């Protein structure tokens, strides 16, 4: 009857917030990844601005 | 600025200070990103923007001031 029907329902449920959880999971993971990614990018990034600064001074005068 | 403060036979003790710098910048580049230790010390030695740097001038320096007054040498122990 109608509670063979609920069964039926809360398991459509069940499946679907299942679903959500996962979706929210990989975004978190998501970020966390990226988060590591633009860390090491700025790293990098910040090295080579600083070694250009460093070799064109090599190659230019000082101020007066 | 050790040396500086110090006369020419103290130049030992700098080189191997810098030898323990270089080390430390070793250690630390394992983990960290930082200047070239060239880099880093050709800036310390004020030799990027200009010509002879700071360890130059003092050995100059030095020698005009202490080793070319001072100084005795001795030709059988060289
Ligand atoms: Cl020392």
């Amino acid at each position: 009857r109608e509670i063979h029907q609920d069964w039926a329902n809360r398991e459509y449920i069940e499946i679907i917030t299942s679903s959500i959880k996962k979706i929210a999971d990989f975004l978190n993971s998501f970020d966390m990844s990226c988060r590591s990614r633009l860390a090491t990018l700025n790293e990098k990034l910040t090295a080579l601005e600083r070694r250009i600064e460093y070799i064109e001074a090599r190659v230019t005068k000082g101020e007066t | 600025g050790r040396f500086e403060s110090e006369d020419l036979t103290s130049i030992v003790e700098l080189d191997g200070l810098l030898e323990i710098n270089r080390m430390t910048h070793k250690l630390l580049s394992r983990y960290l990103t930082l200047d070239g230790f060239d880099a880093m010390f050709r800036e310390a030695n004020h030799n990027v923007s200009a010509p002879y740097g700071r360890i130059t001038l003092h050995v100059f320096w030095e020698l005009n001031y202490d080793f070319l007054p001072n100084y005795c040498y001795n030709g059988s122990t060289n």
